[PDB]
């Protein structure tokens, strides 16, 4: 009875654990969304091609 | 970075054995990775080997089997390979090549780092000096390992020495003095292993609650060879990431580096190399040299690494080139001897060839105790003693001997009754292993402890 | 090896 | 589309305008169609490796390409059958040609097309639905001990659109019908799976029961677990039809890739006379087993092939809800069958000539065994175990093909050096000769056996003694001579067993269990001092002479005619009397 | 001049254009300038043993030439310093980069540049002397206990005609020598 208790109220206790830390990751990343983002696209739309630095003439 | 495309071939000369012709490549690069399509749909992954002229050959790592003349493609990385690496790596397993063996993600790459390693300077190294906890008696008071020092084990084939590494996994840890065991971490690495002893780790390393703090490769017999190869340098570079880039302590242990070996074998055949002594590569010296040499401790940094590998003698030749190079390039050795596993002594340590180079600065006042180098020679010049006492009693007899061989080989037995026997799970703290010495030693009268200095003696004895 | 390196020089061709 | 032969060098052929050929594509070759697979590329010029002489080849001779790698072909009739390396029917081909000899016999079905078996759907089945597959949908209604239940081909799962009802068919007519993607799909009775892939299953499981042998050195020193790997010397045959006599084996498969001729046809006329008497019912062995023979008389690739056609044969019956127990006659011959090959390529060696690869393609043969569960909606378990021979080359110990067997296998008994009695077969070397199951068993032995706990250590304990004293005693206590006399009375009785003879032809596990609980309380008793406990050990010799030849003795209680009762009865009596010289010493 | 590469098969590199190139010349690889030994002469195709690591070599890379075998160099600043067999010094490359592990592409010079030494000429040796191989012609107080003097080294000779005046000098150049009416050729102590 003592092992089936422990093992409940720790089962209880680590998805609590598990909850919150899901839910602070949430809001961390609702925090950066769009910084992110633009920075990609616009460092996507970037091109500037080259020939191989090792072509001989 | 690369900003450039990628690119595509489908021009395939031939194929020869696992190798794969191609041509008309503008700039190859050495050891860069591609990515093969069959024709049918399925994926493949190989590596660069050589380059000359515009054609170009590679090995698959998956085999050559079913590959089409003409209908299949290929991709080139433009890059050489690089490994996602982080903290976070702690619980998870791999099979050599990075890919996730346990249901968990892709690992996110909190950094990318060169397989190859680099060569460390040798005016930063720092001599060992500490010393690490591992729970048996025999690798703790008759021996020891320090923060630094690089130990190999011989095991001939047969015989018991996966579960010494798992015990030796399950219980490490540091001396509790009293920045504390947090800092400690583990890399194991088990290379051309049978499917048995791969679920056995998988399983027990599970069992006992230590997946904080391992992290964990596999690679099963039935592996390509390219993925043997590369394995331990990926494990020696996340190792090198977890100690030195972030301050921790690891302990990096590897299985049966004779696969390896073989595996080298393997790639010099394909190459096409002409095998010297026992069918190995001369440079097979300096190669083991690149995938030893990566521990120590350095300046401007409180971290250390520590390898321990394992090796199986073929045929208990000391003569072979694999154990005797290692000897070359490694500061002790410790062995296992067949007589003792028939005597069913679960570690079969055999301490008397066995020798550690660095115990004077592993041990002492500072350290565990200041008397455990006296009772650690002491205990093995009178174990050498009964052996060679219970050597006289086989011939001269028990009526002929002294009350002082009586003392020794009731000592001798006693001694591999209780020192030597750990059992599968009995984790012993150090000072408990100096306690059950001097237990020991208590048997023998006084005068007789000629290696003990006397004030240790009055301290300790009564 | 002397076998081994003949015929790999007589392969070079 | 048609190709042409450039050239021939023994049993290799170059061809051109092959663009577009794979890597292991089948081809036909001449007008006499030999079977051949490709090897190498090298643009439109490949090489082919072919199965059978290449005497009157001639060069511009027409070559076909098929389009399937090396593959088996599966379905009901295996069983009882004989098998050539490449599948091939030896005994429907001796009857259909009514010659001695094997003719160019390129075209014929490994299953008779004719033979009808009477299907039987599962009834949990029903047209028109969309179970998407699953692996069991009939099942052939009998067969003499062993009904062969059919399965659907993995990689190929989808609805069901018609199934056929219960009736005879003759296995080339179609029973399935699965479209399920607007395509449709046919199956019979039949399927072809390629040899060298791996049919994948749901998941593996640890050991989890023993396996029973009859040889008293396996089960007491190096037990053998179901589902296991192991490799014995070559120096034996009996032990396929013991373990397959009392063991809990359902099919026997026995592989024969380069035995002599003569061993061929003496397994060949004496495995069917041989009998199993199930339940009363007097019942053939053959009828449970199938075979693959090739002697040494066929090609290189037929042997290197015949490894792979058993293998896949075991995999697939073990898929079928049974217990399969292989054996391969050797090891060794397909190793030189492989060096023949690798110096045929001209590619360049390792040590001793064997390839490089060698270590790999072992690995690739083993890691196929264990205690598996199948891919399939009805649950069930399949295992297989795997006993390799390694046949002593020249040099035991530093033969590579050895030292990379040692390496894999996880149970493994050998010769010691060899003796002066070459009919010591029941040898044992305890430099090498070692186990790795005894963790997963111990629990299993203590609810059965616990007597030998103690016992198995104290004999190697004894054993191990004798070797370290015996050296110095060829260049002297009593107690010495009471530790070799009882180790050469071990090595004389309970090893060098006969096996040709009834009386040490099989051995239950009771019987080992007493002879060697006398045998060993023997020096239990003795070597407590120089006299009974705590005179000389010729005094103990001439005391008790009359006890040693019993215990010699004890060897020739057949287990045929007496029972375990008789035989424990007879061992219990000697001990009674060893206790009574012991009162009387 | 320079060259290209056209293989790589691990520490062996044929590169091409490398016509007039010399035995045992050392050369330079990459864009890192990994150092090789020429091994090989065939047409103008040269064959190159690379001992430092050999990864990412594409084909067409640059080639250096060095015009000298493996060498040693000397000069003052030897003393109480460390080398790692190559003349690669240690004790320098520690600082500059504060990494623990060595640079593949290293090249720094073997003795430190930009130190003064407190050059002494000798006041016997006017313009004109006519000098011999490994001469001496100077002295530098290296330290507090042993003096290096510099000297000529051999397969050199011949009538003085500019002599550096005391004072401090940083590895520059101080003497001149017109010999067998060639050119003016110049000497530091290095």
């Amino acid at each position: 009875q003592a092992a089936m208790g422990s093992q409940g109220n720790l089962s209880a206790e680590v998805e609590q654990a598990t909850r919150r830390q899901v839910q602070g990751m949430q809001s961390s990343q609702q925090r950066n969304r769009e910084r992110v983002l633009a920075q990609l696209l616009g460092m996507v739309c970037e091109v500037r091609p080259q020939v191989h630095p090792n072509y001989r003439v | 970075y690369l900003s450039q495309p990628r690119l595509t071939y489908k021009t395939v000369s031939g194929v020869n054995g696992p190798l794969v012709i191609l041509d008309h490549v503008k700039f190859p690069r050495y050891a860069e990775i591609v990515h093969l399509t069959l024709p049918d749909g399925t994926k493949r992954s190989g590596q660069v080997l050589e380059v000359s002229g515009s054609k170009a050959v590679v090995q698959v790592f998956e085999g050559t089997s079913g590959i089409d003349a003409k209908k299949t493609s290929c991709e080139f990385t433009g890059d050489i390979l690089r490994t996602p690496v982080s903290e976070d790596m702690l619980g998870r397993v791999f099979n050599g090549s990075g890919k996730p063996i346990d249901r968990g993600p892709v690992v996110l790459a909190e950094d990318f780092l060169d397989i190859m390693g680099q060569p460390i300077n040798p005016q930063c190294r720092i001599y060992p000096e500490e010393m690490i906890q591992t729970g048996i008696s025999a690798i703790d008071g008759m021996n020891s390992i320090a923060r630094g020092q690089k130990i190999p084990i011989f095991s001939a084939a047969g015989l018991p020495h996966n579960e010494i590494a798992a015990q030796i996994c399950r219980q490490a840890g540091l001396v509790k003095k009293s920045y504390s065991e947090e800092n400690f971490a583990i890399v194991f690495a088990a290379m051309g292993v049978n499917m048995e002893t791969a679920r056995f780790f998988k399983s027990d390393f599970e069992e006992n609650g230590s997946m904080d703090n391992v992290c964990l490769f596999l690679n099963l017999a039935n592996d390509p060879t390219i993925e043997r190869i590369i394995t331990p340098r990926l494990a020696l570079t996340t190792a090198e990431f977890l100690a030195y880039q972030c301050e921790k302590h690891v302990l990096v242990i590897l299985t049966d580096m004779s696969s390896y070996a073989e595996a080298l074998r393997e790639v010099s055949a394909a190459r096409e190399e002409v095998p010297g002594r026992r069918g190995f590569p001369g440079y097979m010296y300096t190669d083991l040299a690149t995938i030893y040499e990566r521990a120590g401790r350095v300046e401007g940094r409180n971290g250390s690494i520590t390898q321990i590998p394992i090796l199986t003698m073929p045929n208990d030749d000391i003569t072979h080139p694999i154990p005797d190079l290692t000897g070359y390039i490694t500061e002790g050795q410790i062995y296992v001897d067949r007589q003792l596993h028939n005597r069913q002594i679960y570690p079969p340590i055999n301490v008397l060839p066995s020798l550690s180079r660095l115990m004077k600065s592993a041990i002492g006042e500072g350290m565990t105790r200041k008397d455990h180098a006296d009772v650690s020679n002491q205990l093995y010049a009178c174990y050498a003693i009964g052996k060679d006492v219970q050597a006289m009693k086989a011939v001269v007899g028990e009526e002929a001997l002294t009350s002082d061989d009586l003392l020794y080989l009731e000592f001798l037995q006693k001694f591999e009754k209780n020192f030597i026997t750990q059992g599968p799970y009995e984790n012993r703290t150090v000072y408990e292993t100096l306690d059950i010495g001097w237990q020991l030693l208590r048997i023998f009268p006084k005068e007789m402890l000629k290696r003990i200095p006397q004030s240790t003696l009055s301290e300790f004895y009564p | 090896f002397y076998r081994l390196k003949k015929i790999q020089e007589k392969k070079k061709i | 589309t048609f190709g042409y032969v450039h050239g021939v060098s023994g049993p290799v052929v170059t061809a051109c305008d092959m663009a577009g050929a794979a890597m292991y594509e089948l081809v036909r070759v001449g007008h006499s169609e030999l079977v051949g697979e490709i090897i190498r590329l090298e643009g439109d010029m490949a090489t082919i490796q072919v199965y059978e002489e290449t005497s009157g080849v001639s060069v511009g001779d027409p070559v076909l390409r098929t389009g399937k790698p090396l593959s088996v072909e599966l379905g009901p009739g295996i069983m009882g059958a004989i098998f050539d390396g490449i599948q091939r029917p030896l005994s429907d081909i001796s009857s259909q040609t009514q010659s001695i000899y094997i003719p160019r016999g390129v075209n014929v079905s490994a299953l008779s097309r004719d033979i009808k078996w009477e299907f039987i759907p599962s009834k949990n089945l029903r047209v028109g639905s969309h179970i998407t597959g699953g692996d069991i949908y009939g099942i052939v209604n009998e067969n003499s001990l062993i009904k062969h239940k059919i399965m659907l081909p993995p990689r190929n799962r989808g609805s069901v659109t018609y199934i056929a009802p219960p009736g005879n068919y003759d296995a080339s007519d179609v029973v399935l019908e699965l479209e399920f993607e607007g395509v449709k799909e046919k199956f019979s009775m039949v399927q072809v799976w390629p040899v060298r892939q791996v049919r994948p299953v749901t998941e593996k499981l640890p050991a989890n029961h023993p396996l029973l042998t009859g040889q008293r050195v396996l089960d007491a020193l190096f037990p053998c677990v179901q589902g296991g790997t192991t490799a014995i010397p070559g120096a034996k045959t009996v032990i396929s039809q013991s373990l397959s006599k009392y063991s809990n084996s359902d099919v026997i498969i026995y592989v024969g890739c380069g035995e002599r001729g003569n061993e061929m046809s003496e397994v060949l006329r004496d495995f069917p006379e041989l009998t199993m008497e199930v339940d009363g019912k007097v019942e053939s062995i053959m009828k449970r087993t199938a075979l693959v023979a090739n002697t040494s008389n066929m090609p290189v690739a037929a042997r290197e092939a015949s490894i792979y056609t058993g293998i896949t044969l075991s995999e697939y019956f073990r898929d079928m809800g049974y217990h399969v127990s292989m054996m391969a006659d050797s090891t060794s011959r397909w190793a030189e069958a492989l060096r023949e090959i690798s110096g045929r390529l001209a590619e360049m060696p390792a040590d001793s000539g064997y390839p490089a690869y060698l270590g790999a393609r072992l690995a690739s043969f083993y890691e196929r065994a264990g205690r598996v569960k199948c891919l399939g909606n009805p649950e069930r378990e399949g295992s297989v175990s795997i006993v390799g021979a390694v046949s002593p080359p020249g040099g035991d110990f530093s033969d590579p093909v050895t030292s990379a067997t040692l390496g894999i296998v996880q149970v493994f008994w050998g010769l010691d050096k060899k003796l002066a009695q070459r009919k010591h077969f029941p040898s044992v070397n305890w430099l090498i000769s070692y186990s790795k199951y005894m963790r997963a068993l111990d629990e299993y032995y203590d609810k059965h056996f616990t007597e030998f706990v103690p016992l198995r250590t104290k004999a190697k304990e004894i054993l191990q003694e004798e070797e370290d004293l015996a050296e110095i005693v060829q260049l002297l206590a009593e107690t010495d001579k009471i530790t070799l006399e009882v180790a050469k009375l071990i090595k004389d009785d309970f090893l060098q067993q006969n096996g040709y003879t009834p009386y040490d032809r099989f051995c239950p596990f009771y019987k080992t269990v007493g002879m060697l609980s006398n045998m060993i309380s023997f020096y239990d008793m003795a070597r407590r001092a120089v006299e009974t406990t705590a005179i000389t050990w010729s005094i103990i010799r001439e005391h008790m002479g009359e006890i040693l030849y019993k215990l010699s003795s004890m060897k020739f209680k057949d287990p045929v005619k007496d029972g375990e009762a008789k035989i424990k009865a007879d061992y219990a009596q000697l001990l009674e009397d060893m206790q009574n010289a012991f009162r009387s010493l």
